[PDB]
C-alpha cells in the first residue's frame, strides 16, 4: 500500500483558504490515518490524528476530513508560521508507509 | 414451528462440491477428488459450528458430454460409458488412464451408460475413531488429524475414440445422512483463506455506525 | 409378469429427494458409538446461551475490545442519553454478528422474545441510578428523560443489584432500548469514576424459525 | 471450605460443571490415584492496566509438574479430567471484569498465511502465553496470530461464551471454578501430540484504580487431575 | 469386529478376469475364454489358500463399442446387439463367425442391445465330483484334473455391417456365491510363472536385515 | 397398471452389489454334498496355528534353513544379546512372511495379542539360563543386561523346561522382544556346545480385523 | 429381482392424470389453518343468490 500526496509543491498567500489531498491505493480505515508537520531542519510533530481530531497545542485553523481512499487537509486561514512540509501516514497492513510530502511555501 | 432447526433438517442438504473435466484421447484425461468437507465455503461454515460429527454419505454424479471439434468425414459414435472408481483409505492409486489400479478387486466402482438416471452410490461411516473431527489441536505437521480420511474418487471413459474427441464434465453432489453432532462452536467471523488450515487475517468485529446513541 | 406403468417424473434427479440408496461398501462392520459429552439435538440450544453485544461500534472501537463496553462517567448534566440502539432486524445493527444473530441469518421467518441482561462492571463503592426505556414498535424514540419515563421502563439501581434483566419481543420501525441517566455516579475519595457497562442477549425460549436460506456473511 | 487432596490443601468458600457430566472412569489400563490427584498450583501472572489476555494448553502445562510429568513420558496413552480453580485478589477500590473460559480443541492460526506455528510458540511449558492488543506482523516466519478481538482462532471474541465459562467480576465476585470432563473422539489418546483443552482468561473491562493503590492484581490458577487412567504393562 | 474374516466376506468379491476385443466385418472377430480361476494373479492367490472349494458363479459383461475409421459418405448405424454364448463342458465349439454351433439348442446364450443395463447371468455348480479341486497330485500329463471343467464363453455381433466397421471390447467380471472351503493351505511365496502348472524358480524366504540383534 | 417411478441409480452396475440373478442352466439337479474333513468357517482359524519365525535373516541365511535357527554358544562374556527384533508392523521385519503375517497383510486395521513360543533344540545334558525382556511401546530398547532385568521379563531355565511361552499385544515405536545371556551353557565332556533355538508365533484368539485390501506381496 | 413388464401408455404425459408427485421442498412445516368465514364447497351455492336482470337493454 502506497500513499500519493498532491500537489508536491503548493504556494499560498497569507489570508486565503488552502487544501491538500492524500490518496491511497487501497482502502484505508478512517481511524488509522494521521498527519504530521515537519519544519525546516527540525524533528517532525504530530498534527492531526485519526483523520479529524486535533493534536495538543495545535491551532484551531486546521481541520482534516475525508473517508474511504481519499483524505484531505484544509487550512482555513494561512498564517506566517504554517509554512512547512506535511506528510500523511496510514496502516492497512505492515509496514506503516508515509506519504511523499506536500511543501507549503508562503507568498 | 420449531422443527426446521433440528440437526437432521439443517445439515442433510445437497450441495455441488466439485466440477471437473476430462477428455478421452489426450492420455491424461481422468478426474480426481480427495473427499473432504473443506472444499466449498458455504458448506464449510455450516459444518464448523460443531466439533465432532458422524454421518453416512450419499454421492450423485451428473455426467454430461460435449463433442470436441474433430477433423472431418462423418463422425458417428455410439453411447458412451463412464467408470467412477472409489478408493478406500489406504488403497492403490492410479496415475495414468491405462493402469493396473483400475482393474483391481477391492475398489468398488460403478459403470454408467449415457441416457439413464444419474449414478448414485453411498459410502458408510469409515473411520477408526468413533467420530469425525472437524478440528484438531495437535500434531500428526500441525493440525492434520490423519484419522478422518475418507478416500478419493476417480472418473474415466471406457470407450476408445475412433473418429472424434469427446470431453465430459462431472458435478459431484454431496449429502450427509443420519447426522449426529457434538459440542457446538461459535461461527467463524474472518474469511476463509486456505483449504488445509484455519489461517486468517485480522478483521474488525462488526460494521460500524456513526455514534453510540 | 406384473404390468407396470411409469408416471412422469421418473428418471429425474431432484436435489431434495429421499430414496433408498445402494451402499458402496457392505460387510464393513462399522465402528460403534461412544458417549461423548455435549450432544446438540436442535439449533435453538446454541442460541439460548448469552453473548456480549458490540453496542459501542463508532468506527474506531471495532478493531478492539472497547466495542463491548459502554462508557459511563459522572458528568454535570442531569438527564442524558447513555446509549440507544434500534431492534431493526439485520439492518447493520449491533445484534447482527452476535451468537443469536448468527443463527437467525440462516432463516427467513422467525418470531419470539429476547432476554436482555445488563451488568455493571465498575467499582464496589460507586452508586447511581439508570432508566431503561423500551419503546414499542410504532411509537417514536424518546427525545427527553421525561417522556422516556412515561413509556414502559425499568429503573435500575446500581448500589443494590448489579444485573438488570429485561425481556422484550423481536419480530422479522421495530423498537428502541434507549437508556438514560437518572442521577450521576456518586463516588468516594481515591476511587476512579469512569465505570463501564456490559450488555448481553439471548433467546427467550419460545421462538421459532422457518424457511432456511444461505447466509450473507460470505464473499 | 478447606478442601484437601493428596498432600496439598487450598481454601475455598459456586461451581459450573462441564457439559452436564461428571468426570468418571471407563489391552488393559491401570488407574493411579494416590500420586496424581493433587493441586498443581501454577505460578501467578500479573494483571496490569493495558493487559490483553492469557492462555494455557492444558495437558502441556503440567508436563514438568512432578509425578504427572513422569507418567506422561513413561506411558503412551491416557485420559484425564480436570478441576480448575481461578481466583484473583483485589481490594474494594479496584475495578474490572475477567472471562474464564475453557475451550476444547482450540486450533490456532499462524501469522504467515501459508505456514503453521511452531511448537515453542503455541504452549509455554508451565508459563502463560500472552495475547496482544495489536496485530502480529506478516513478515515473521512462524508465530501465532494473537489479535485478542479475534481470540487467535478467527472467531468473534464476544461469542466465546458458548463454551463452559464463568465470569469474574471484581465488584461482587472473586473466584471461579470449572470442572471439565474428557472430550475426545478416540477413547484414549496420546498426551504429547495433542492438547485437548485450552484455558483462556480475557479481561473485557480493563483494570482501573486511583493513584496510590497497588498497580497490579495477581491471578492464581490451580489445576487438579481427576479420574486419570493410563495404558501399559 | 470378527466377521469380515469370514469366508463369505473374503471370497465373494468382483474381479476383472478377461478383456478382449472383436470386430464385426473381419470374418475372424469373435471372443473366446475358457473359464478357469488361474487367470489373474491376485484372485489366484486368494483361492489357493484352500484345496477344495464349492461355489456358484455370477458373470457380468460390460460391453462397449468404438467406431473404426470407415471410408466416407455419411455413416449411420442403428443400435448394435451382441450374443454371449455359453458352452457347457462337453459341447459343440464354434470356429468361425457364421457357424452351426451358434444356432444350437442346448447352449444357453443371452442377447443384449446397447444402451441398457449390462447382461448378468449365473452358472450353477457343474461338476461330477462333490467339490472343485484347486490342486491335483496325479496324472490325467501331470496335474490336470479333468473333472473341474466349467465351460467356455463366446461373444459376437449379430448385426451385419453396411457402411462402417465397429470393434468392441468386453470385460468379463467374476463373482462366486455361497462359498464353502475345506482344508486350508499355506500361501504361495514364489512368483507365478505359468498358467497351467505350479512351476516356479527358487527364492529366498524373507527380505534380509543387517544383523541378528 | 401399477404406477412406478424410477429413482436415480437405476441402470448402473455397482461392483459390490447384491441382487437376485437369473440362472443360466436351470433343471440341472446339482451334485449333493459329502462330509469332507477340515472345513474352514473363518480366516482367523488359519492364523491360530503356530509357525516358525525367520529370526536369523542376515543376508546369507535367507536361502537356507539357517534362517530359522538362533545360534547359541558358550562364550566368555557374561551378559550379551542373543537376539532382538522389533514388533513394528510390516516394516521389513521378521513376522512379515509368516502365517500370521500373511493374513494380516490383507487387512488395514487389526488389533490383538500374540503368543510367542520358544523351544530349545539342543542336547539333553546342557543347561543354562536366559532372560526374555519385553519392552513396552514408548520405552527404549534395553542396552544392558541390568536395565533389561528392571523391565518386564521372564527368566527361562533350560535344564528344567524346554519351552517358554510369552504373551504380548500387537497393534497396527511398538516394542522389542530382546533376549539376553544370563549364564553360559554348561556342558559335560564329549557333548557339543553349539545349541540352537527355534521361535514360534500365533494369534492369541481375541483379535479382530477390518477393511480388506489387496496384498503387496505381488508384482 | 421382481420381474415386471411395462404396458403401453408408460412414458406419456396425460394432462388430466392423477399420480403421486415428488415434493420439491420437504421439511417445511406448513402454515396451519384459520377459521375464515364464508367457505364455498360447491359452485351451485354462488348461483342460489338473487341477481338483478337487465331486462331493459334497448341499445341506449
Amino acid at each position: 500500500n502506497v500513499l500519493t500526496q498532491s500537489p508536491p509543491i503548493m504556494s499560498a498567500s497569507p489570508g486565503e483558504k488552502v487544501t491538500m489531498t492524500c490518496r491511497a491505493s487501497s482502502s484505508v480505515s478512517s481511524s488509522y490515518l494521521h498527519w504530521y508537520q515537519q519544519k525546516s531542519g527540525a524533528s517532525p510533530k504530530l498534527w492531526i490524528y485519526s483523520t479529524s481530531n486535533l493534536a495538543s497545542g495545535v491551532p484551531a485553523r486546521f481541520s482534516g476530513s475525508g473517508s474511504g481512499t481519499s483524505y484531505s487537509l484544509t487550512i482555513s486561514s494561512v498564517e506566517a508560521e504554517d509554512a512547512a512540509t506535511y506528510y500523511c501516514q496510514q496502516f492497512s497492513g505492515y509496514p506503516l508507509t508515509f506519504g511523499a510530502g506536500t511543501k507549503l511555501e508562503l507568498k | 414451528s420449531r422443527s426446521e432447526s433440528s440437526i437432521e433438517n439443517f445439515l442433510c442438504r445437497s450441495a455441488c462440491v466439485y466440477y471437473a473435466t476430462y477428455t478421452n484421447n489426450s492420455k491424461k484425461g481422468f478426474a480426481e477428488w480427495v473427499i473432504n468437507t473443506r472444499q466449498v465455503a458455504q458448506l464449510r461454515r455450516k459444518l464448523e459450528l460443531f466439533t465432532y460429527l458422524r454421518f453416512d454419505l450419499e454421492l450423485t454424479f451428473v455426467i454430461t458430454s460435449a463433442q470436441q471439434p474433430s477433423t472431418a468425414s462423418s463422425v458417428d459414435a455410439p453411447v458412451q460409458t463412464h467408470q467412477i472408481m472409489y478408493v478406500p483409505p489406504g488403497g492403490p492409486v492410479p496415475t495414468k488412464v491405462k493402469d493396473y489400479a483400475w482393474q483391481t478387486s477391492t475398489n468398488p466402482s460403478v459403470f454408467w451408460t449415457e441416457g439413464n438416471a444419474p449414478p448414485r452410490m453411498s459410502i458408510p461411516f469409515i473411520s477408526i475413531g468413533n467420530a469425525y473431527s472437524c478440528f484438531y489441536d495437535g500434531w500428526t505437521v500441525y493440525g492434520i488429524n490423519t484419522l478422518n480420511n475418507m478416500g478419493t474418487l476417480y472418473m474415466r471413459h471406457v470407450n476408445e475414440a475412433g473418429q472424434g474427441p469427446i470431453k465430459s464434465t462431472v458435478r459431484i453432489y454431496f449429502k450427509p445422512k443420519h447426522v449426529k453432532a457434538w459440542v457446538p462452536r461459535p461461527p467463524r467471523l474472518c474469511q476463509y483463506e486456505k483449504q488445509k488450515n484455519v489461517n486468517f487475517s485480522p478483521i474488525g468485529v462488526t460494521t460500524s455506525r456513526t455514534d453510540i446513541i | 409378469g406384473l404390468p407396470v406403468m411409469t408416471t412422469p417424473g421418473s428418471t429425474q434427479f431432484l436435489t431434495s429427494d429421499d430414496f433408498q440408496s445402494p451402499s458402496a461398501m457392505p460387510q464393513f462392520d462399522v465402528t460403534p458409538e461412544m458417549q461423548i459429552p455435549g450432544r446438540v439435538n436442535n439449533l435453538m440450544e446454541i442460541a439460548e446461551v448469552d453473548s456480549v453485544v458490540p453496542v459501542n461500534n463508532t468506527e474506531d472501537n471495532v478493531s478492539s475490545l472497547k466495542a463491548y463496553q459502554i462508557p459511563v462517567q459522572s458528568n454535570s448534566d442531569n438527564g442524558k442519553q447513555v446509549f440507544g440502539f434500534p431492534l431493526q432486524p439485520g439492518a447493520n445493527n449491533v445484534l447482527n454478528r452476535t451468537l443469536l444473530g448468527e443463527i437467525l441469518n440462516y432463516y427467513t421467518h422467525w418470531s419470539g422474545s429476547i432476554k436482555l441482561t445488563f451488568m455493571f462492571c465498575g467499582s464496589a463503592m460507586a452508586t447511581g441510578k439508570f432508566l431503561l426505556a423500551y419503546s414499542p414498535p410504532g411509537a417514536g424514540v424518546p427525545k427527553n428523560r421525561k417522556d422516556a419515563m412515561l413509556g414502559t421502563h425499568v429503573i435500575w439501581d446500581v448500589g443494590l443489584q448489579s444485573s438488570c434483566v429485561l425481556c422484550v419481543p423481536w419480530i422479522s420501525a421495530a423498537g428502541y432500548v434507549t437508556c438514560w441517566y437518572q442521577t450521576n455516579i456518586v463516588v468516594p475519595a481515591d476511587v476512579q469514576s469512569s465505570c463501564d457497562i456490559l450488555c448481553f442477549v439471548s433467546a427467550c425460549n419460545d421462538f421459532s424459525v422457518r424457511m432456511l436460506k444461505d447466509t450473507p456473511f460470505i464473499r | 471450605r478447606s478442601i484437601t487432596l493428596g498432600n496439598s490443601t487450598i481454601t475455598t468458600q459456586n461451581v459450573v460443571v462441564g457439559y452436564g457430566v461428571w468426570p468418571e472412569y471407563l489391552d488393559q489400563p491401570t488407574q493411579p490415584d494416590v500420586a496424581t490427584c493433587r493441586f498443581y498450583t501454577l505460578e501467578s501472572v500479573q494483571w496490569m492496566k493495558n493487559s490483553a489476555g492469557w492462555w494455557w494448553k492444558l495437558p502441556d502445562a503440567l508436563s514438568q509438574m512432578g509425578l504427572f510429568g513422569q507418567n506422561m513420558q513413561y506411558h503412551y496413552l491416557g485420559r484425564t479430567g480436570y478441576t480448575i480453580h481461578v481466583q484473583c485478589n483485589a481490594s474494594k477500590f479496584h475495578q474490572g471484569c475477567l472471562l474464564v473460559v475453557c475451550v476444547p480443541e482450540a486450533e490456532m492460526g499462524c501469522s504467515n498465511l501459508n505456514n503453521t506455528p511452531e511448537f515453542s510458540e503455541l504452549s509455554g511449558g508451565d508459563s502463560a502465553r500472552m495475547f496482544t492488543d495489536t496485530q502480529v506482523g506478516e513478515s515473521n516466519a512462524k508465530k501465532v496470530q494473537t489479535a485478542v478481538w479475534n481470540a487467535g482462532m478467527g472467531v468473534g471474541v464476544g461469542n466465546l461464551t458458548i463454551f463452559p465459562h464463568q465470569w469474574i467480576n471484581l465488584r461482587t465476585n472473586n473466584s471461579a471454578t470449572l470442572v471439565m470432563p474428557y472430550i475426545n473422539s478416540v477413547p484414549m489418546d496420546n498426551m504429547f501430540r495433542h492438547n485437548n483443552l485450552t484455558l483462556m482468561i480475557i479481561p473485557f473491562v480493563p483494570l482501573n484504580y486511583s493513584e496510590g493503590s497497588s498497580p497490579y492484581v495477581p491471578i492464581t490458577v490451580t489445576i487438579a487431575p481427576m479420574c486419570a487412567e493410563y495404558n501399559g504393562l
